[PDB]
DNA sequence: AGGCTGGCAGCAGAATAACCGGTGGCAGCAGCTGACCACAACCGATTTTCTGACC
DNA sequence: GGTCAGAAAATCGGTTGTGGTCAGCTGCTGCCACCGGTTAACCTCCAATTCTGCTGCCAGCCT
């Protein structure tokens, strides 16, 4: 493969580098540990920085100085040696170090599982002892010479042991003669009876230890003969003395060694084909631990066997050296130097290697030479990965040095710090303020930032307008800010969008493209309707401004990413540029109606007519400008330019009232007329009260019936009138607008009596320490609810606080209850409720103890909100990494499969009640089969979008189930199709054929973090979502049934036990150790003994594990279960996600199958392969001879399914960088760059959006008649 | 990185070479060739006085007189303003 | 009589102090140059074109 | 009341002439910077949690 790195790529293949590749990459051998001369600062000869090896430092200027031009190019200076070329070849040329003894790679020995240990079948503790010089190893042994010398050497051994026994009986006879001499010299000495015999007992004890020593040496000789007779390769020999004795007695018949040289010899004497045949024989025949061990060995043995790799690359003879511009020595301001910590590791390797060469060529004993080799091995290991085996090598101040592998791992590595997220030019920050006179496609840009961003454009333009003569004087004029530059800057800033981005960017609407305009100031004036999408307050938050340069980038920022093209949210489809809180208070005040206000229509007669009617809204506005008519009083105008509602239109004009002209009478207020003049001309008259849900429904209906430019202009008009009537609304907070209820003392006394009675009963002793806590908690919860109800019925309907709450602007009622009323109960650092409670409201003022109690829950909430955003960011990262390869590739898979949808289940009395979760389950997805009603015709044909009129028609015709088309059944090969995806929620049309629906789904799921509170052992917040997507076994693991039948309940000690009696007379299934706290499941009735259960009924309360429901009820019912359990976490906090954003993630878990029977085709049991690869192999293999490999479905989480991908470049940048690279190297894996993250790293066009071949190869030319007419 | 390409000196150098090529091309051919070979604007190799005299077939005093006259002609402001702003 | 199956237990890893000799570099500088500007003059036609007399 | 040799202008260019002038080594000479070898009373062993997978280990039916 080429290495010039021009942009013609197809692959990126990683392998295992051999020594003949390393000394073919290198440009020369670095052989001195010198970097730079201390006085003249020039790179030393044959050092780590040598110009002869790594190229010259000065552009086309050699070292000694003999050749100094571009005329001399590629010539070698015959005195000094440097070639003359550029100085950027010092980042592209490597050197190598010639080791005097081989050294093993640390990656293939230490990281579990140890690949050297699996290849050679050596334990890791018996491999570290070899390669770190602690135990010998028999590399080879003779057989037939051993066979006949067994007889000859056992004859010699018997002779030697017989001579040992001869000296032993010499000892026996000598001690006998010594004891007889003691008998002669102690048989006639008058002494004690035992003192004359204790000397003989001491002599016999000396004989006893002589024969003990004889037993010791005979056991030593026996052990030596035993370990010769049981000698084999790959056998460790500890006790250097014993190995030495074997060497000097039996120097023939075997060879032994110690270290990486011995490991290299064992790898050379190794037959991969015979080893693989033995391993496959074991996995075909045996069972258990031996079969599991043989599978785990067969992984790496088959990896080394299938390719053209060799195992000999795991030991090294030549380390390579990274080029000297990637480990620079940079002189600071004032002679301080800075090196990059790799020069110390390379210097230690070079020093120890030179010392080893000196010791070997000198001639030194084995202790010194082996210590030197062990030191060299430890140096190379610390170079490749520091802190892997033993203590990390420290620098000054006791910090660990940064080795080669630490440039790659973690958040500080290359893959995450420089390849995926970079600093950019043409960018800047400021602090945002509110810009409520701007249009929706505009942003204010301060002039001092805009000048610095648009400096090259303004330099070109003020050279072309002859304000300057050239670029240098133009740049001087711009940097001195002479006053022509503003008149140029306005004309170069006209119609040129910029992107505004606010960190963190949780979802895709966090980057939007406005059209700038200049603003005298230093703050970026933002529109007040995009703060919900940006999630921006104005407490000092900051926003970043980028700038698109090329024509494609400006077209993208003008069409795809413009601010007034993204009204609807891509998650649920609700509008995000809807007016919020302040325009909502304004429009609610404008459209509410007050009974009995000024100028109200009254039909009182007998003397005078009605005097409430008006002839036009112009006359009504004149009367309201006088002091006669209030805006919110009921009148009878005569409208002529506002379209009537459908009933009045069909009554008066019937069909075709051409509403520019016709006249009709409306009994509304004047505020509703002024509101309906903002809506478009064809929109019918609303005549309601603008609660925020009513405004959301109006804007959603507008976005589904009218163009997006009309929706944007309507939203701006609503903003203007909302602010103007919010000012005149009289919304202020004072201390007299916060009224306290007048019965709070009576309610608190009535519950204080019951609390005192419960505490008195606890002092009596009729209930323990926890029952009184539960009773007090229940009493004060009832008291809190009663105080809140009294407050709600006491407050008038036109209070400022209750108007703010009731209009949907901000807040809820519990904040009003704690502001006036009762704070209630409070939590603990543990989480339980302190049963005091807090009986004072913040208007009355908390006391000292109540304030100190409240601070616990407040600070715990602050710390939890600090943690939860990092947790949600991690979840979004893993979801993006799993679902990055789901893009839309076709228009029709053309399948006939599809899921069923619940669609408004039946009522018991008999009618059709609408299911509540129908806007996130049935809307916006294409029908799969036709809808046929109770032996009738078609209501909705196959292929329709199934929107609101279709759903209304189906529910009117009275059907309940439809077969809708979903991405879990999309039958295309790579990526989902487009009719299976349904409509895009952000546009309202069908989804396009380049959309990145996986990234949209991942950001839509992971963005409503930080509003998933846990509670106040089943998890119920954010960690419930993480343990569903990771497909873990839950905490409250409630078992499920395995077969239909009758439950035989058994009650053991302190807990339960359930055994299900099958109806079909099958085997009884037993669940034993189900603990006390798991209460029994209740359906319809509690699960009693003798009850009847189905095949997949959950038996207890808790959470069934998703592996078990897959094993029992097939792959469909684990897709029902995962979607249902995720959506009940989001619905509890009032968050809407469509179900097609969860089915994209769920379809990416069940892609793979597990192999149970190999059959005849290369699939080891227990491995996980893709199902599209599995079925394509089975059709090829059972043709011409049927041997089908059998497979079962499997369910894997979102961390296993993104590390077991097909690309080693997308997998290494995710997680476990050292482990992913170290076995992609063994398999010689090739990446095809088909991904969406591999293309970001290497810097080419992503294959999604405007980077696919359908759209990138558009040929644009003028037409025939307009070419001629110009 | 205090020794990198400053991204405006490169484009300024390109415009300087363009302007110098223009002003050298608005002269006589022999004088322009003499100036180019004298200051090494052809291929980066400056040529000697006798080398220019050898390849143009005149004497070295004639060559240096032509060079002095051409240097005066370029130093004249009428040709020299548009390069005077560059330095 | 031990063995190989089973949990059980325990652990790695990832994410959030002098001498002496010698030898080559080196910088400083008179001292051959030797090519080179360099003014500076001095002529070698060269062409025009009056200037001067010729009959 | 007109034609032909001489005189007098820059002009393009060769000579030339020497008058320094600057460098290009060139010894060369002192020196200075750097590398290598040598020293003979004695005294001989170191300074946080969570999850997943792997391996070591001990009772214990089975032969
Ligand atoms: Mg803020
Ligand atoms: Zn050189
Ligand atoms: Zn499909």
């Amino acid at each position: 493969g080429a290495m010039l790195d021009v942009n013609f790529f197809d692959e990126l293949r990683i392998g295992l580098a051999t020594a003949e590749d390393i000394r073919q990459w290198s440009y020369g051998e670095v052989k001195k540990p010198e970097t730079i001369n201390y006085r003249t600062l020039k790179p030393e000869k044959d050092g780590l920085f040598c110009e002869k090896i790594f190229g010259p430092t000065r552009d086309w200027e050699c070292y000694c100085g003999k050749y100094k031009r571009v005329r001399f190019k590629g010539i070698i200076c015959e005195r000094c040696g440097v070639e003359v070329t550029r100085a950027k070849v010092r980042r592209e040329r490597m050197g190598h170090i010639e080791l005097a003894a081989p050294v093993t790679h640390i990656w293939y020995f230490k990281g579990v599982p140890s690949r050297l240990g699996y290849l050679l079948d050596l334990a890791p503790k018996d491999l570290e002892k070899i390669i770190y010089f602690a135990a010998y190893v028999i590399t080879s042994v003779d057989e037939e010479m051993r066979h006949n010398e067994l007889s000859t050497l056992e004859a010699e051994m018997a002779v030697e042991r017989k001579a040992v026994e001869d000296q032993r009986d010499g000892e026996l006879e000598a001690r006998a003669q010594k004891l007889e001499a003691d008998l002669a010299e102690l048989e006639a000495e008058g002494a004690k009876a035992d003192a004359r015999r204790k000397v003989r007992d001491g002599g016999e004890r000396e004989m006893r230890q002589i024969r003990d020593r004889a037993q010791r040496e005979l056991d030593r000789l026996e052990d030596i003969w035993s370990t010769f007779t049981k000698l084999a390769p790959k056998q460790l020999i500890v006790d250097e003395n014993l190995y030495r004795e074997l060497v000097d007695r039996y120097g023939e018949y075997f060879t032994g060694a110690m270290g990486a040289e011995s490991i290299q010899k064992l790898i050379e004497n190794f037959d991969i084909d015979a080893e693989a045949e033995s391993l496959r024989d074991v996995i075909r025949n045996g069972k258990g631990q031996k079969k599991l061990r043989a599978l785990k060995r067969l992984k790496v043995v088959a990896a080394f066997q299938q390719s053209g790799n060799s195992p000999m690359g795991m030991v090294l003879d030549a380390v390579p050296v990274i080029p000297p511009e990637l480990r620079p020595m940079v002189q600071l301001d004032g002679g301080r130097f800075a090196t990059s910590d790799l020069n110390d590791l390379y210097r230690r390797v070079i020093n120890r290697n030179n010392r080893l060469k000196r010791l070997i060529d000198l001639g030194a004993p084995e202790i010194i030479v082996n210590n030197e080799k062990r030191m060299l091995q430890e140096s190379v290991d610390a170079l490749f990965d520091n802190g892997r085996r033993g203590r990390p090598v420290t620098g000054p101040g006791n910090r660990p040095l940064k080795s080669l592998s630490d440039l790659l791992k973690g958040k500080q590595g290359r893959f995450r710090q420089n390849l995926l997220g970079k600093r950019v030019d043409y960018s800047g920050r400021s602090v945002i303020v509110v810009g409520p006179q701007l249009k929706l496609h505009q942003c204010g840009l301060p002039k001092l930032m805009a000048l610095e961003l648009f400096k090259p454009f303004v330099m070109k333009r003020l050279v072309d307008l002859n304000h300057a003569q050239n670029i240098k004087s133009a740049k001087r004029m711009v940097e001195r800010q002479r006053p022509q530059v503003w008149d140029v800057l306005e004309e170069v800033i006209a119609e040129h969008p910029v992107l505004l981005n606010r960190a963190p960017t949780l979802h895709r609407l966090g980057i939007q493209a406005f059209e700038p305009m200049l603003v005298e100031g230093k703050a970026i004036q933002l529109h007040p309707l995009v703060c919900e999408a940006f999630n921006a307050d104005f407490d000092g938050d900051q926003m970043a401004v980028h700038l698109p340069l090329s024509a494609e980038a400006q077209a993208e920022a003008r069409i795809l990413m413009l601010s007034s093209n993204n009204i609807l949210s891509p998650a649920s489809g609700r509008p995000l540029a809807m007016p919020r809180l302040d325009m909502v208070t304004g429009l609610y005040y404008l459209t509410t109606e007050v009974p009995g206000d000024t100028g109200e229509y009254q039909p009182a007669s007998g003397d005078h007519p009605e005097t409430g009617v008006y002839s036009s809204p112009a006359e009504a506005i004149m009367a309201a400008d006088r002091g006669v008519l209030s805006v919110r009083a009921k009148i009878k105008v005569r409208l002529t330019q506002l379209r009537p509602p459908v009933e009045i239109e069909a009554e008066l004009f019937g069909h075709s009232g051409w509403q520019p002209g016709d006249a009709w009478m409306a009994e509304t207020t004047l505020g509703r007329v002024m509101f309906n003049e903002l809506l478009p001309l064809g929109y019918p008259f609303v005549n309601k009260q603008m609660h925020k849900k009513v405004q959301a429904a109006i804007i959603n209906d507008l976005a589904e019936r009218y163009p997006m430019i009309v929706v944007a202009q309507t939203v701006d008009k609503l903003k203007d009138a909302g602010f103007y009537w919010a000012t005149r609304s009289g919304v202020t907070v004072s201390m007299a607008d916060v009224l306290v209820p007048p019965r709070k003392k009576e309610i608190l006394d009535h519950y204080e009596e019951r609390a005192d009675k419960v505490e008195k009963q606890f002092q009596r002793g009729a209930l323990n320490h926890d029952e009184r806590n539960e009773a007090l908690v229940e009493i004060w919860k009832e008291a809190t609810d009663e105080v809140g109800q009294a407050l709600r019925e006491h407050y008038p309907d036109d209070n400022p606080i209750i108007t703010i709450v009731d209009s949907g602007a901000t807040g809820n009622f519990t904040q009003t209850r704690t502001l006036a009323g009762m704070k209630g109960l409070v939590t603990n650092p543990k989480g339980e409720f302190i049963p005091r409670p807090v009986k004072s409201s913040f208007r009355e003022g908390l006391t000292v103890l109540e304030y100190f109690i409240n601070t616990h829950g407040a600070r715990k909430g602050l710390a939890d909100t600090a943690l939860r955003t990092a947790d949600s960011g991690y979840l979004t990262r893993r979801l993006v990494d799993v679902s990055q390869d789901v893009i839309v590739r076709e228009h029709d898979c053309q399948t006939e499969r599809g899921i069923v949808v619940e669609l408004a289940e039946r009522a018991p009395d008999g009618t059709l009640i609408r299911d509540p979760y129908i806007e996130t389950s049935a809307y916006a997805r294409t029908l799969g089969t036709d809808a046929v009603d109770e032996a009738g015709n078609v209501i909705v044909e196959r292929g329709q979008d199934l929107g609101d009129p279709e759903i209304d028609a189906l529910l009117a015709a009275g059907i309940t189930q439809v077969k809708v088309r979903s991405v879990l059944t999309c039958a295309t090969s790579t990526g989902v199709c487009a009719t299976c995806y349904g409509r895009s929620m952000a546009t309202g049309k069908l989804v396009d054929i380049g959309e990145a629906v996986g990234i949209v789904a991942a950001q839509s799921i992971g963005e409503p973090g930080t509003q998933l509170t846990m509670r106040t052992d089943i998890t119920g917040g954010l960690p419930r979502v993480q343990e569903l997507f990771e497909a873990r076994v839950p905490r409250g693991k409630a078992p499920i049934a395995d077969v239909t039948g009758r439950v035989r309940l058994e009650d053991g000690e302190r807990f339960y036990k359930i055994t299900i009696v099958p109806d079909d007379g099958g085997e009884e299934v037993v669940y034993d150790k189900i603990s006390k706290r798991q209460r029994l499941r209740v359906f319809k009735r509690v699960l009693s003994d003798g009850d009847h259960v189905e095949v997949g009924q959950q038996l207890m309360e808790g959470s069934a594990d998703p592996h078990e429901v897959l094993r029992v009820q097939g792959p469909r019912e684990v897709q029902i279960h995962l979607v249902r359990e995720v959506q009940e976490v989001y619905r509890a906090q009032g968050v809407s996600i469509h179900d097609k954003h969860i089915e994209v993630i769920v379809r990416q878990m069940l892609r793979r199958v597990t192999i149970i029977d190999s059959g005849s085709t290369e699939f080891l049991p227990g491995s996980l392969i893709d199902r599209a690869e599995f079925e394509a192999e089975n059709r090829r293999v059972v043709a011409e001879g049927g041997e089908p490999a059998a497979g079962r479905p499997v369910l894997m989480g979102i961390t296993k399914a993104s590390l077991a991908t097909d690309s080693w470049l997308s997998a290494a940048s995710f997680q476990e960088t050292t482990r992913v690279l170290t076995d992609a190297a063994i398999n010689c894996r090739s990446d095809k760059l088909n991904g969406l993250k591999e293309n970001v790293i290497i810097g080419k066009l992503i294959p999604a959006g405007t980077g696919i071949n359908r759209y990138r190869n558009i040929a644009v030319q003028p037409t025939e008649e307009a070419r001629a007419a110009a | 990185d205090s020794e990198a390409v400053v991204a405006v000196d490169a484009v300024s150098f390109t415009l300087l070479q363009d302007q110098l090529q223009s002003v050298l091309d608005t002269l006589s051919e022999r004088e322009a060739g003499v100036v180019r070979l004298r200051f090494g604007l052809t291929d980066g190799q400056p040529r000697t006085l006798d080398e220019i005299g050898q390849v143009y077939g005149v004497t070295r005093e004639r060559i240096r007189q032509i060079e002095s006259k051409t240097m005066s002609k370029l130093r004249h402001p009428s040709r020299s303003q548009v390069l005077r702003d560059y330095l």
